[PDB]
């Protein structure tokens, strides 16, 4: 419901009045597929560092290596 | 940073906790909250392209789809 | 030519007696597109070691993190 | 390791000078190496397997690129 809000706002924002009401489903599933794809990869770099919880550093090499 | 809506780093956490990849740090939250912002605005923006280019005022699901393909 | 006797080698051994002579064009291209895929991001965990030669733990990684 | 044949360690540097991304250790030339050839042994087995579902005797471009879907 947060996120689904949030969604809504970046849809009013960016100048989109109207829309299907399954756009914002759409847009929150991206979100956990991207969020997660990211975080997995994340994981594996936090593991090699011996890390138990997930880094700034974790995250922006995933990103970086997953394209940019 | 960024100009506009975002979702929270607090969600970061959730979707972290639900596939099982342990804690984040704040840092690393807050820098995916930003970065997935950017990149749903970036969909929605080019979602947005297509639909008007098709010369629509309604933004639809295949409009997203088109855009998640590029 | 090395190569592509290799990819010949290996078509004949797992008993693929005959096959379209580009059979062997598109496995080199394959070579090609999975060793330069492989390493264009063991050169990305190579930089931020600071390091200037690829080693065995960068396509470790690139490899697990690319699936396995 | 591997039984059958293999392409070369060597062959490995050739392709990393290619698209330049400097030398690579002998280990890592020698395990990429050993890595395609295993992936290439899967791709051509799994492409006679599609060859011979359609109940054919020579390997097509086709079977290979579904092999490479899969
Ligand atoms: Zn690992
Ligand atoms: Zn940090
Ligand atoms: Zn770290
Ligand atoms: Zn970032
Ligand atoms: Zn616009
Ligand atoms: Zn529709
Ligand atoms: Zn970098
Ligand atoms: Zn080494
Ligand atoms: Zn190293
Ligand atoms: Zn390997
Ligand atoms: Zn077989
Ligand atoms: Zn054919």
């Amino acid at each position: 419901p947060k996120d689904a809000q949030v969604i809504m706002s970046i849809l009013k924002e960016l100048n989109v009045q109207e829309y299907e009401p399954r756009v914002v489903n759409q847009l929150l599933e991206f979100t956990f597929r991207y969020v997660t794809s990211i975080l997995d990869d994340a994981k594996v770099y936090a593991n090699h560092a011996r890390k138990k919880t997930i880094d700034l550093d974790d995250v922006r090499l995933a990103t970086e290596v997953t394209l940019d | 940073m960024l100009y506009g809506s975002s979702i929270s780093a607090e969600s970061m956490k959730v979707i972290a906790e639900s596939i099982g990849v342990g804690s984040l740090s704040d840092d690393a939250a807050k820098e995916l909250a930003e970065d997935v912002s950017i990149k749903l605005k970036r969909i929605v923006q080019d979602a947005a392209k297509f639909m008007n280019h098709a010369k629509r005022q309604k933004l639809s699901v295949r409009d997203i789809d088109m855009s998640l393909k590029v």
